[PDB]
C-alpha cells in the first residue's frame, strides 16, 4: 500500500485510541486539578491527598462508562480485521 | 410575425439571446409566450435559431397541412433548395390500446442544379421539422433529395 | 518418449522427497504461519499457543485455501495420468499451470520484473509463458511482504490497548507501575470478545 | 457532488469515503444529462457490486438513469446511445447492458 | 433485443436497395 | 431520509449503524425518483439486504417491496411497472428484478 | 479550476482522495483545451479510471466521455471529431482510442 | 506553472504529488516553448505518462496530445510540424513520435492519422 | 571499511533520527514547561498536571507532521538501501 | 553489509525509546511498540525486494 | 542555474534534487548555446529517463534545442553539429541521435 | 570556494553535483588563461552506474572557447586542450573530448 | 507609403522594433493597422523584415494578380534577382466538401549572370510570399531560377 | 453496430463508383 493509507489507519488508530482515553483522563485531570485548587486556597502543604480521589473517580467512570468504552473498541476491532484481505496491494 | 409561439422560457430566453447577438429587431408577444419579429426575416431566423439548435380531420387534416406548408416555406428559403415538400404522418389516436406510435416526417427537396446541401443544412432541417411537431424525434425525420437520394444518415 | 516404470517411481520418489519445500514456496501456508507467529507475539503471550497447534491450524488452512487447485491438478492432470491416459512428463506439464495460474494471482509484479531482469530473461508476452524458475522466487517475496502487512496491522488494536492502559496508569501518578501486567488481561479479553480466532482465519482465507 | 465531497469534514470512515465518492459520480452524471438539450433534469442511481466471500467470481455494476424531458422533447435512438456510453464509461466496468434509461412516464428509452 | 438490431439492420438493406432501383428507374 | 441522513452522524457510529443509515439513504432516493414518475404521487420502498453469512451456504438474493400510490385514475401502464422494476433492481447490488414486488394503494400487485 | 483545486492547502487527505483530486483536475483541464478549439462552447469530459494492483491480475483499459455544446451551427468536422479523440486518450495513461466516446449537446454521437 | 509551480512546497508531498506536479511543470514549459514559436499564439500539451509493466503484450507507451493556437492565417509548415514532434517526443523518456498528436484550434490534426 | 566510511554514515544516520525526533521532544518540553511555570505561577502544588497536555501536544504533533517524517524516513532507508551495494567497496 | 542493514531498525528503536520516555511513560517496553513500526518501515520501503537488488548488485 | 540549487532548503527529498540537477543542466546548456554568436536565446529540454527494473536493455535519454538565431544568422553545418556535441556530452549517455534542433521559425536543423 | 561556502551538511548526490560544478570551473578557468581564449565553457558527464550488469561507461565532455578577437587556436592548442580536460576527468578518454568555437566549428 | 497593413499587435510592436533600430522614419496609420513608411525604402524595408521573419473572379483574379505582381516587385529589389514572377494558385471555395485545398505559389527568378541567390535571401523570398497570403504555408511556397533549378529545399 | 459500419463503407464505395463513371461520361 502507499505511505499515505498507513497514515490514514494510524489516524483512525489513535481517534480510537483517545476517544477511549478521555473519559477517563478528562475526569483525573479536573478531580485533580479541583483537589490541588482547593489545596492551594487553603494551604494544605501535602500532594499525597490529591491521590485519594482520583481512583474513585476514575472507577467511577469506568462503572458509569465501561461499556461503551467497550464496544465502540470492538466496533472498531471486528472492522479492522474486516479490512484486512483489501489492504494488502 | 410571429418567429415562435408557445415557447418555454428557457427556450425563450436563448432566442431573445441569439436575436440580440445577430442586431435583429423583436417583440415577445406579452404573455402569449410568442415572438413576432421582422417579417422579411422570419423564415431565414427560423432556420438560424434551427441551426444553432432553438428551439377536425380537417382542421387536423387542415393544420397538419397548414403545418406541412409553412414547414416547406421555411425550407425553401435555404440557398441551395429550390422547392421543399414535408409530409407529416402523426398516427391518429394510437386505436390499438398496448402498441405504441410515434410521429415521423417525409422531408423531399428539390435542389438547384450543381447545388448540394451541407451537413449543417440538413441538421438544420431535421431540427426544424422535429421541433415543430410534438413527439417527433429527429431519428424520425427522413430527408430526401428529387433524385430520392437519402440525406439524413 | 514415456518414461518406463522405474524411471517413473524414481522421479515419484525423489518428487515427494521435496514436499515441505512444496509446501512452503508453493502454496499458502508460509503466509498464514508469519501472520500466527506474528499475532502471538502480538498478544504478549510469546509461548501460549503450542508451535504444533498454530501448524496444525496453518496446514489445515492451506489444504482448504488450496482445495480449488489440487481439484484442478486432480481432474486435468492426475486423473489421466491414473487412468493411463497421459504420460508423467506432459501430466506434471498440465499440472503446473493450476498452480502456476495460483501463485500468479498472488505475486507483485515489481518483484517479477526483478527476478526477470535479474535472470537477464528475454522479452516475455504476457503472463502465459514465465518460467517457474523466475515465479517461485518472486512469489515467495510477495508472500513475504503480504504476510509483514497483515501482521504490522494486526499489531494495531493491542498497541491502542497498550497506549491506552498506560497513559490511564501514568495519569494517576503510578509511576512505577509496568503496564504489561495490566495490559496482557486486557488484550486477551480484546481478543476473545471479538472472535479473534474464527474472524483472523477467515481474514486469511479471503485475502487468498 | 465535490462539494459534498470537500465539506471540511475530518475523516470518518473508508466506507464513508466510498459512499461519499458514489454520490459526487452521480450527482456529476445527472449534471451532465441535464446539459443535454432535451433534458430537463437527470436522476441516476448506481449499484457498485458488492465484493463477495471465498470467491474471485466479479459482479458488473448497474446504473438506473431517470430523465425529465423539455414539453414534446422526445429522446432520439442515438440520444438514447449517448446516454448509455457516457454512463457506462463513468462507472468502471460497467457493462452498456447493465444501463437502464427511463422517461417521466415510465416508458423504458433503453 | 438483438432481433430488433438485426431486424432494424434487414430494414435499411432493403431500403437501400429500393432507393437504388428508384434512382435508375426514376429518369 | 435523504443522503442528507448520512451528512449530518455523531462520532460514535458502529459499521452496523453505517449500513442501516446507506439502506435507508438509498430507500429515500429511490422512492423520490419513482414519485417523480408522472402517474405516482407517493412513492414508499423497502428494502431487505441480506448480510453475508458463512454460516449459511446461500445469501438470499436481495429483495425489495414497492408501494405506490397513483393520482386519481393514473394507472400504470405495463410499461410503466416494467421500468419500475429495472430502477429499482439496479440500485440495489445484485437484485434479481423477480425479487421486486409492485403494489398500488388499493394491495393490486402490479408486478408479477 | 482543475489544478488549481488540487493545490487547495489540505492535509486531512488520504491517497484515494490523492487520486480523485487527480482524475478531477485532469478531467477539467481536457474540458478546457476542448473548449478552446474554435466550434466548442463548452465541453465536459468524464473519467472512469480502473483502481490499479500491483499484483499479476487483468490489466483492462480506461474509457472516457466528452460532452461537448458547440457554437450554433458550428458542426465539428471528421478531423474535428477525431483530433478530439487523440488529445483525450493521450492526456489518459494507456487510453484505447476506441474507448473515448464524443457527444454533442443534442445527443449525437459524434463517434 | 511549470518550474515556477515546484517553489513553494509543503512538507506534506507524497511521492505521487511529487511526480503530478514534475508531469504539470513539464507541460507547461513545453506549452511555453511551442508559443514561443512564430506561427503559435498559443499552446497546450497533455502528457499520459503511466509507470511501466513487464508484460510485452501488456505494453503501451507514454503518448502526448499538444493543441495550438495560429496567429490569424499562419499555418504550420511540414518542417514546422516535423519540429513540434521532435521537441514534444524528446522532452518525454522514451516518448515515441509516433504517439505525439499534434491539433488546431479548428481541431484540424497537423500529424499523422 | 574505515572509520570514516563509518562515522559519516553514523553521523547522517543520527542527523535523521534528530529530525524525525525535533518535533514530537520539542512541543513536548515546550508544552510541559508551560504547564509547570503556569502551576508555579499559582503555586498549586501538584505532580501529574502535566501529563495530559503532554500527551495531547505530542498526539497533535503526530498527527500534524507524520506525513513529513515518515516521507523522510522513508526516503533515507531507500538511498541507504540502493547506495549499500557501493559501500563494500 | 549487517551492520549497515541494521542502522535504520536502530534509530526507529531510539526515536522511539527517546519520544516516550520524555512524554513520560518511562515504564512501557519500547520493543514493544516499536516492532510495528519495524515492520511497517520494512513494508512501506519495499525492503525485501530492494535488499535482494543490492545483494544482486553486491557483485 | 546552478544557482537555483545552492539556494535551496533541507526537507527536499531525491525526487525533488534530481529535478532540479535537471533543471540547471538545462539552464547552463542553453546558457553555453546563446553565448554562440549566431544564436540570441536557446532553449534546452531534457528527457532523461529514470532508473530501469521493469525493462530489459534499459534505454537512453533524449534532448530538445530551440534556438532563436540573430536576424538573418543562419546556423552553418558545423555549428549544427558542434552544438548535437555539446548536448550529447553534457547528458550521461546521451546518443547524439537523440538530440534534435529547432529555429525560432520550427525549421529543424538536426535530423 | 564554491565547496567551502559554510554550507551544512546536505547529501552525498549533492556533494557530487558541487564537485563536478568545481571541477568544470576551474578547467574553465586554465583553458581560458591559456593565450588565444578568452573565456571558456567546460561541461563534464560523468557516467552512471548501470543496474546488475558491470558495465563501466566512460565519462565525456564539451569544451566550449571563446577566442580573442580573429585569433584562431593551433593544432597543437586543439591537442593541449584535450590533453588537459582529459586528464582532469578520472579515465576520461580524449576521444570524448569535444572542442568548439564561439561561431560553432568543432576544433577536436 | 504602405509598409504593411492589417498587422497583428505584436507583428506591428515587432515591425517597429525593428525600424526604430534601423532609424527608418514611419507613420502607423491610425487605427487602420498600417505602417505607411518613405516610399524609396517600401521594398527594401519589406524584403529586410522578411528576412527577420517578419510580419470578382476578375476582381480576385486582379487582386491575384495585383498581389503577384506586388510580390514580383518586391523580390526584384534584391541585388542577384534581375526580374521576378510570382503565381499564386490559390483553388475557387474548396467545391469538394470532404476533401481538404491549400494555396500554393510559385516563384521564378531571372538572376543576373554570373550571380546567385545565398540561403538568407532564399529564405527571405519565401517569408515574404507565405505571409502574404493567407493560409500559404512556406513549404507550399517554390522557388526557382531561370533555369529550371529548384532554389528552395 | 458493425454492420452500420460495414454498409457505410459499401455506400460510400460504390458512390465513389458511380461518380468516376459520371465524371468521364459527362464531358
Amino acid at each position: 500500500m502507499t505511505p499515505e493509507s498507513v497514515m490514514m489507519m494510524g489516524t483512525e488508530a489513535m481517534k480510537v485510541a483517545l476517544a477511549l482515553a478521555a473519559p477517563l483522563l478528562l475526569v483525573a485531570l479536573i478531580t485533580g486539578l479541583i483537589i490541588s485548587i482547593l489545596q492551594a486556597a487553603t494551604q494544605i502543604n501535602e500532594m499525597t491527598l490529591s491521590f485519594i480521589p482520583k481512583i474513585v473517580a476514575v472507577f467511577i467512570a469506568i462503572i458509569v462508562a465501561g461499556p461503551w468504552m467497550l464496544n465502540l473498541l470492538l466496533d472498531y476491532v471486528r472492522t479492522l480485521f474486516s479490512n484486512l484481505p483489501y489492504i494488502i496491494g | 410575425r410571429t418567429l415562435f409561439s408557445n415557447l418555454s422560457d428557457q427556450d425563450g430566453g436563448a432566442i431573445v439571446a441569439q436575436l440580440t447577438q445577430m442586431n435583429i429587431p423583436y417583440r415577445f408577444a406579452n404573455g402569449s409566450g410568442a415572438i413576432e419579429v421582422p417579417a422579411d426575416k422570419v423564415h431565414e431566423l427560423r432556420l438560424r435559431l434551427a441551426q444553432q439548435g432553438l428551439p377536425q380531420f380537417s382542421e387536423q387534416v387542415n393544420y397538419q397541412r397548414a403545418l406541412e406548408g409553412e414547414l416547406a416555406r421555411t425550407i425553401e428559403t435555404l440557398g441551395p433548395v429550390k422547392s421543399a415538400r414535408v409530409h407529416l404522418a402523426m398516427p391518429k389516436p394510437s386505436l390499438f390500446v398496448r402498441e405504441q406510435k410515434s410521429p415521423s416526417a417525409s422531408v423531399t427537396v428539390t435542389l438547384e442544379p450543381g447545388r448540394a446541401l451541407d451537413e449543417g443544412q440538413i441538421s438544420a432541417v431535421v431540427h426544424l421539422v422535429s421541433s415543430a411537431v410534438a413527439g417527433l424525434p429527429p431519428g424520425n425525420v427522413t430527408l430526401v433529395d428529387q433524385s430520392g437520394h437519402l440525406l439524413t444518415q | 518418449q514415456s518414461w518406463s516404470l522405474s524411471v517413473q517411481t524414481l522421479v515419484f520418489i525423489t518428487s515427494l522427497t521435496f514436499l515441505p519445500a512444496i509446501l512452503l514456496m508453493m502454496t499458502s501456508f508460509t503466509r498464514i504461519i508469519i501472520v500466527f507467529g506474528l499475532l502471538r507475539n502480538a498478544l504478549g503471550t510469546p509461548s501460549a499457543p503450542p508451535n504444533q497447534v498454530l501448524l496444525g491450524l496453518a496446514l489445515f488452512l492451506t489444504f482448504f485455501i488450496m482445495s480449488p487447485v489440487i481439484d484442478k491438478i486432480y481432474v486435468d492432470a492426475y486423473q489421466p495420468f491414473s487412468e493411463q491416459k497421459i504420460s508423467m512428463q506432459e501430466a506434471l506439464d498440465k499440472g503446473a499451470q493450476p498452480l502456476r495460474a495460483f501463485m500468479l494471482r498472488q505475486t507483485r509484479e515489481a518483484d517479477l520484473a526483478l527476478f526477470a531482469r535479474l535472470a537477464n530473461s528475454g522479452p516475455l508476452q504476457g503472463p502465459e509463458a514465465v518460467p517457474m524458475r523466475i515465479l517461485l522466487p518472486a512469489y515467495v517475496t510477495s508472500e513475504l511482504k503480504t504476510a509483514f502487512q497483515i501482521g504490522f496491522t494486526i499489531f494495531i488494536p493491542f498497541l491502542i490497548i497498550d497506549l491506552v492502559i498506560a497513559s490511564v496508569l501514568m495519569a494517576l501518578g503510578m509511576m512505577m507501575v509496568p503496564p504489561a501486567t495490566i495490559a496482557l488481561p486486557f488484550k486477551l479479553m480484546l481478543f476473545v470478545l471479538v472472535d479473534g480466532w474464527q474472524l483472523l482465519m477467515g481474514s486469511l482465507a479471503q485475502s487468498f | 457532488g465535490f462539494e459534498l465531497l470537500d465539506q471540511e469534514k475530518f475523516g470518518i470512515s473508508q466506507f464513508s469515503e466510498q459512499v461519499n465518492y458514489q454520490r459526487a459520480l452521480e450527482g456529476e452524471l445527472a449534471r451532465t444529462i441535464e446539459t443535454l438539450g432535451p433534458v430537463k433534469s437527470a436522476r441516476v442511481h448506481l449499484a457498485m457490486p458488492k465484493p463477495s466471500l471465498f470467491v474471485r467470481e466479479q459482479k458488473s455494476p448497474s446504473a438506473s438513469v431517470t430523465v425529465t424531458l423539455e414539453p414534446g422533447r422526445a429522446l432520439d435512438e442515438g440520444q438514447i446511445s449517448a446516454v448509455v456510453h457516457l454512463v457506462s464509461s463513468a462507472v468502471a466496468g460497467l457493462p452498456p447492458g447493465n444501463v437502464t434509461l427511463v422517461d417521466q412516464s415510465g416508458h423504458l428509452l433503453t | 433485443d438483438l432481433n430488433d438490431a438485426q431486424l432494424k439492420f434487414a430494414n435499411d438493406v432493403e431500403s437501400r436497395i429500393q432507393r437504388r432501383i428508384e434512382a435508375i428507374l426514376s429518369p
